[PDB]
C-alpha cells in the first residue's frame, strides 16, 4: 500500500491525516517511514505539533534499546523546530530527554529551552522546571538554591517557599538555612507563613533552631533572643531556649551569667 | 451475599437501590428494614447479591457512589472533584456528620488547594475513618486524614 | 513626620525618671530648609548602615583604605589576577603610535606585513617585550554605516599607561593637570573595559553634573550602544541624548518598536504568512523557528564550498535587498553572510532585552530593570550615590569596575560611599577595578 | 462486574466508550479501561476494537 | 467541556495575550471576546475554547484566581 499511499500524498501532501494513516498501515514504521513522514511534514507545513511530538515519543519508545544517542538528538531537533510553541508537550519531551540522556551538562540546555519557552511567561513551564530542578538536584545540590531563588523571586508561593526552606535546611549546619530562616521569620505579609501552618510560633521555633549550634557567620543572639524576650507569649518555651542560646553559642564565658541573671529576673 | 449499605441515604429509594443492584449483578434483595417509627432509611441496610463475588465487586464499585469537644477531623491532600452529599456520605460511613466537610478552598476562584475539615460524630469515629483513609485511595489526590486543628 | 526614636526614648526616659516636662508637647515652631543643603541625616544614616554591615571591601583595598601597609599592594603589576593579553583595539590609532606609547618596551608583532598593522597587547611576566597582535573587527552587516566608530585622540605614553592600568585589575590613581585629557583617558578606559568585558558593569562616579555631561558627550563619540548606558539623578539636560531613566525608557520603547517592525519586514521577506504584529516573546519564537533554522541549514550547506553557492544559499537576500556578495573569494562572502546573520542576531538580542518593557508597565519598574540588568554602565554623582545607596543595595544593583573623576573634589566619606553600593558576592566584594582620576 | 451473574458489561468499564467519552483520571472521564497486564481487558472490550413498513395503516 | 469563560480581564488584555497566557496548557481552538462597538473595548470577559477538555481542565485548575495584567481573573467552564 506504499504506492497508493504516495499516490494520495502526491495530491494530498497538505493533508497530514493521510500521512498518519500511512504510518499506521506499515507495521514496521521506522525503517524508511519515520524519516519520510518527518521530512514531508517538515517541508510541507509548519503545523502538526501534537502529532510530531507523539511520533517523537513513539520513536523514542521504539529506538530505546540503545537508549538515547540518535533518538535524543532527533527529539531535540523536532523540539527546536517548534519556534514559539509554548505547549505542554514539547517542554515535557525536553524534560524526558534530559532525564534519559546526559543530564546536568545538557540539562543547562534544557533549562535554557524552558527559559526560551518562558520568555512569554505563561505560568505552566516554570511550575514544571522548578520541581524538575529540585528532583534533578537529588545527586548534586549546586543549583537547588538558584532555582529556589528564581522561583521565590519570580513567584509568590508559600508551599514552594517552605519546601525550599526545608531544602536549604537539609544542608550541613547553616548553608542557606540561615537565609531561609531569616526570610521565614521576617514575615512582612501574612500569607506565606500561613501556607501550611498557622500557629504564630513556628517562626520563633525556627529562630531558636537557628540559635542552635551551627556554622552561620554570627547570628548569635540578637534578633532571636530579642523577639523571644519581647513577644514570647509561651510559658517556659522562649525562656529556656534563650537560656540555652546564652549557654552554648560560642564559649559563653560571660553569656552563662547572662542566662543566670535572665532566669533570676523572669 | 449480604452487604451492609452504610451511610444509607434517607431519600435514596430502595427501588433505584435494587436497580443499581441489577446494573451491577444479581439483584436478589435490596432491603433497609428501618425503624418501626420513622419509615426513612436506617443508616445500614442488607443488600443481597446471590453471588458472593458479585456482591464483592459490586461493593467495591458502589462504595464512594454519591448516595462540641473536638469531634472534627482534618482531611487533606483533598480531592477537589467531589460534591457535598457524596463527601458527607463517604465520611459518615464510620459516624454521623455534625458538619459537612468544609473544604478550605481559595476564595479568589472557587477551586480548592486540597484541604478540608469535617465534624464527624465521635473522636473514635474520626480515628477509624482517618485510619482506614490514612494515605489511602482518594479520588485523584490520595487522602490524608486525622484529628483536626482548632482555628 | 517621623521623630528620632533614640531621642524620643531619651526624652521619655528623662520625663519618667527625673520628672521632666513633656518635650514633645512644647514645640511651637517648625523650620524647613533648602533640600540641597538638608542631606546630613541621609549621609549619617548611610554611615550607620555601612557601619552595621560587615563592610566587605576588596581584600587588596582594606589595608590601603586603613592608611597602613604597602601602598603598592593594589597596583596592576602586584595583582595576581593580572590579564596577560588585553584588547585595546580602539585605543591605538596606528602601529607607530602603539610602539611610541611604550618607549621602554620592544614591540613584537604577530604579523610582519605592514599592511597588516584593532590591536591586542600581551605582556610578559627579555621581559620588556610586548606581543602586539592586529585583529579584524567582525563584520556587523551589509550596512557600511553600521561600522563602529573609533576614538581619534592620539594618546601619549602616560595616557597609554593610565589606560592600561585601568584595563588591568586593582586600584588605579590618575593625577591629571588642568587639561591633561582626563576625560579622554577615562572614556578610553571605560570603552576598553566595556569591549573587553561585556559581562561586567561599570559604575561612573562624579562630583557634579558637569563631569557626567562631559563623560556622556565623550562616550557618545565611541562605539557604545546607548541601550546599556544609564544616568541617575534626582536636572537640565546637557547631552544630545537622554541618559536618564525616562529617556532610556522612551528610547528602549522606540527601539523595540523599530525591532518589531524590522522583524515583521524580515518575516514578509522570508515568505511567512501572517498579518499579526510581533512582540518580543513572539519575535524570539519566530527567530528561533525560521531564522535560526535557515541559518543552521545554510551553515551546514556552505560550512561543512564555492563562492557562488555561498550567495545562492543565502536565506536573507530579500531581507538584505535594501542594502551584498562580491564573488571574489570564499572567505569574503562567508564573512559578509556572517555579518548579516550577526546583524539579525543583534536585532533578536535587542528585542529579547527590551521584552521587559512589556513585562513591566510602570516606568519606575522599567528603570529598575534597566539599572539592575540591562545597563552595563551606570553614572551618577557622589551625593546622589550617598543618598540612594540603600535603594541600590535593596534593589540589587551590582557592578564590577568603578571609574571616578574629580576624586580630589570628593570628601573621604563621599569616596568610600561608592565602594559599598552593593552586597558582597559569596563572602567577597564584587569590585574588580577601582580607578580614580583627579 | 458479578461472580456468577456477570452477563452485564459496564459502559466505559467493560464496554467501549459511550458516544464521545473521555479517557483520563480526573472527575469526568473514563480512566483505565480494566485490562490484564498482558493487555486483554477485564472482559469484553472496555476500550473498543429490512423495510419495516406496516401494510395496512391509516393516513 | 473545552470552552471556558475567563472574566476580570484588564483593558490591555487582548486575544494575543490570552493565547499566550493559555497556550501553555494545550492547543487552543478559538478565542471569542465580546466588545462594545461604541467604545471599541472589551467587556472584561472572554471565552477560550481549547482543543482538549483535559487541557482546558488543567488551565482552569492553574489559571483560576491567577494574575494577568496585574489583576485576578476568573476562569471556569463556560457552559
Amino acid at each position: 500500500e506504499d504506492l497508493p499511499y504516495e499516490e494520495e500524498i502526491m495530491r494530498n501532501q497538505f493533508s497530514v491525516k493521510c500521512w498518519l494513516r500511512y504510518i499506521e498501515f506499515k507495521q514496521g514504521a521506522p525503517k524508511p517511514r519515520l524519516n519520510q513522514l518527518y521530512e514531508r511534514a517538515l517541508k510541507l507545513l509548519p503545523c502538526s505539533y501534537k502529532l510530531w511530538y507523539r511520533y517523537l515519543k513513539a520513536r523514542r519508545a521504539q529506538v530505546k534499546h540503545r537508549c538515547v544517542t540518535d533518538p535524543a538528538y532527533e527529539d531535540v531537533n523536532n523540539c527546536h523546530e517548534r519556534a514559539f510553541v509554548f505547549m505542554h508537550k514539547m517542554p515535557r519531551l525536553w524534560l524526558d530527554y534530559c532525564q534519559f540522556l546526559m543530564d546536568q551538562g545538557r540539562v543547562t540546555h534544557t533549562r535554557r529551552t524552558f527559559d526560551r519557552a518562558l520568555r512569554a511567561l505563561p505560568i505552566t513551564q516554570h511550575s514544571r522546571i522548578w520541581p524538575l530542578y529540585l528532583r534533578f538536584l537529588r545527586s548534586h545540590p549546586l543549583p537547588e538554591t538558584a532555582v529556589r531563588g528564581y522561583r521565590r523571586f519570580l513567584k509568590l508561593s508559600p508551599e514552594s517557599a517552605e519546601e525550599y526552606i526545608e531544602y536549604l535546611k537539609s544542608s550541613d549546619r547553616l548553608d542557606e538555612a540561615a537565609q531561609r530562616l531569616a526570610t521565614v521569620v521576617n514575615d512582612e505579609r501574612f500569607v506565606s507563613k500561613a501556607g501550611k501552618s498557622n500557629y504564630q510560633l513556628w517562626h520563633e521555633l525556627c529562630d531558636l533552631i537557628s540559635q542552635n549550634p551551627d556554622k552561620v557567620q554570627s547570628l548569635n543572639v540578637d534578633a532571636i533572643i530579642r523577639g523571644g524576650l519581647t513577644r514570647f507569649t509561651d510559658q517556659l518555651g522562649k525562656l529556656w531556649c534563650s537560656l540555652a542560646d546564652y549557654y552554648i553559642r560560642s564559649g559563653h564565658f560571660e553569656k552563662a551569667r547572662d542566662v543566670y541573671e535572665e532566669a533570676i529576673r523572669t | 451475599a449480604t452487604v451492609y449499605v452504610g451511610g444509607l441515604d434517607e431519600k435514596v429509594s430502595e427501588p433505584l437501590l435494587w436497580e443499581l443492584f441489577l446494573q451491577a449483578g444479581p439483584v436478589v434483595n435490596t432491603h433497609m428494614p428501618k425503624d418501626r417509627v420513622t419509615g426513612q432509611h436506617q443508616g445500614y441496610g442488607f443488600v443481597e447479591f446471590l453471588s458472593e463475588e458479585d456482591a464483592d465487586y459490586a461493593i467495591k464499585i458502589m462504595n464512594m457512589i454519591k448516595l462540641d469537644v473536638g469531634a472534627n477531623i482534618f482531611i487533606g491532600n483533598l480531592d477537589p472533584e467531589i460534591d457535598e452529599k457524596l463527601l458527607y456520605d463517604t465520611f459518615s460511613a464510620f459516624g454521623v456528620i455534625l458538619q459537612t466537610p468544609k473544604i478550605m478552598r481559595d476564595p479568589d476562584t472557587g477551586n480548592s488547594k486540597g484541604y478540608a475539615f469535617i465534624n464527624f460524630a465521635s473522636f473514635d469515629a474520626s480515628d477509624a475513618a482517618i485510619e482506614a483513609m490514612n494515605g489511602q485511595y482518594l479520588c485523584n489526590r490520595p487522602i490524608t486524614v486525622s484529628y483536626a486543628f482548632k482555628k | 513626620v517621623f521623630l528620632d526614636p533614640n531621642q524620643y526614648q531619651q526624652d521619655m526616659t528623662n520625663t519618667i525618671q527625673n520628672g521632666a516636662e513633656d518635650v514633645y508637647e512644647t514645640f511651637n515652631i517648625i523650620m524647613r530648609r533648602k533640600p540641597k543643603e538638608n542631606n546630613f541625616k541621609a549621609v549619617l544614616e548611610t554611615i550607620r548602615n555601612l557601619m552595621n554591615t560587615d563592610c566587605v571591601v576588596p581584600d587588596w583595598l582594606h589595608d590601603i583604605i586603613l592608611g597602613y601597609g604597602d601602598p603598592s599592594s593594589a597596583h596592576y603589576s602586584k595583582m595576581p589576577n593580572q590579564i596577560a593579553t588585553l584588547d585595546f583595539n580602539d585605543t591605538f590609532l596606528s602601529i607607530e603610535h602603539l610602539k611610541a606609547s611604550f618607549p621602554g618596551h620592544n614591540v613584537k608583532v604577530t604579523v610582519e606585513d605592514p599592511a597588516l598593522q584593532p590591536f591586542r597587547i600581551t605582556f610578559p611576566v627579555e621581559a620588556k617585550t610586548l606581543i602586539v597582535e592586529p585583529h579584524v573587527i567582525p563584520n556587523r552587516g551589509p550596512y557600511p554605516y553600521n561600522q563602529p566608530k573609533r576614538n581619534t585622540i592620539q594618546f601619549t605614553h602616560t595616557q597609554i599607561e593610565a589606560i592600561r592600568a585601568g584595563m588591568q585589575p586593582g586600584l588605579t590613581m590618575v593625577v591629571g593637570p588642568p587639561g591633561t585629557g582626563k576625560t579622554d583617558v577615562a572614556v578610553q578606559i571605560i570603552s576598553n573595559i566595556y569591549h573587553n568585558f561585556p559581562e561586567q558593569r561599570t559604575l561612573i562616579v562624579t562630583h557634579s553634573n558637569q563631569a557626567l555631561n562631559q563623560l556622556f558627550e565623550k562616550i557618545m563619540a565611541l562605539d557604545i550602544d546607548e541601550r546599556h548606558l544609564l544616568r541617575l539623578g534626582h536636572e537640565e539636560l546637557e547631552t544630545e541624548k537622554d541618559f536618564s531613566r525616562y529617556g532610556r525608557v522612551n528610547y528602549v520603547l522606540a527601539r523595540r518598536i523599530e525591532l518589531l517592525e524590522e522583524v515583521k519586514r524580515l518575516q514578509k521577506s522570508l515568505g511567512v504568512p501572517g498579518d499579526a504584529s510581533y512582540t518580543c516573546e513572539t519575535a524570539g519564537y519566530f527567530f528561533l523557528y525560521q531564522v535560526m533554522s535557515r541559518w543552521e541549514e545554510y551553515i551546514s550547506k556552505v560550512k561543512n564550498p564555492d563562492v557562488t553557492e555561498v550567495s545562492t544559499f543565502f536565506p536573507f537576500h530579500e531581507y538584505f535587498a535594501n542594502a551584498i556578495f562580491k564573488g571574489r573569494s570564499y572567505e569574503e562572502d562567508m564573512e559578509i553572510a556572517e555579518g548579516c546573520f550577526r546583524h539579525i542576531k543583534k536585532i533578536f538580542t535587542q528585542l529579547e532585552e527590551f521584552r521587559a518593557s512589556e513585562l513591566l508597565r510602570s516606568g519606575l519598574d522599567r528603570s529598575k530593570y534597566l539599572l539592575v540588568k540591562e545597563a552595563k554602565i551606570i553614572a551618577m554623582t557622589c551625593t546622589h550615590a550617598a543618598l540612594k545607596r540603600h535603594d541600590l543595595v535593596k534593589l540589587g544593583f551590582k557592578y564590577d569596575n568603578i571609574l571616578m573623576e574629580e576624586a580630589a573634589q570628593i570628601l573621604e566619606i563621599e569616596t568610600f560611599i561608592p565602594l559599598l553600593l552593593q552586597n558582597p558576592q559569596d563572602g567577597f566584594s564584587r569590585l574588580k577595578r577601582w580607578i580614580m582620576i583627579g | 462486574p458479578p461472580p456468577s451473574y456477570p452477563n452485564l458489561k459496564i459502559p466505559g468499564l467493560n464496554s467501549p466508550i459511550p458516544e464521545s467519552c473521555s479517557f483520563g483520571y480526573h472527575a469526568g472521564g473514563w480512566g483505565k479501561p480494566p485490562v490484564d497486564e498482558t493487555g486483554k481487558p477485564l472482559y469484553g472490550d472496555v476500550f473498543g476494537t429490512i423495510d419495516r413498513t406496516p401494510w395496512g395503516e391509516l393516513e | 467541556k473545552r470552552v471556558l469563560y475567563v472574566g476580570g480581564l484588564a483593558e490591555e488584555v487582548d486575544d494575543k495575550v490570552l493565547h499566550a497566557a493559555f497556550i501553555p496548557f494545550g492547543d487552543i481552538t478559538d478565542i471569542q471576546i465580546p466588545l462594545d462597538y461604541e467604545t471599541e473595548k472589551h467587556r472584561g470577559f472572554a471565552f477560550v475554547e481549547f482543543e482538549l477538555a483535559e487541557d482546558a481542565a488543567a488551565a482552569i485548575d492553574n489559571m483560576n484566581e491567577s494574575e494577568l495584567f496585574g489583576r485576578t481573573i476568573r476562569v471556569n467552564l463556560a457552559k
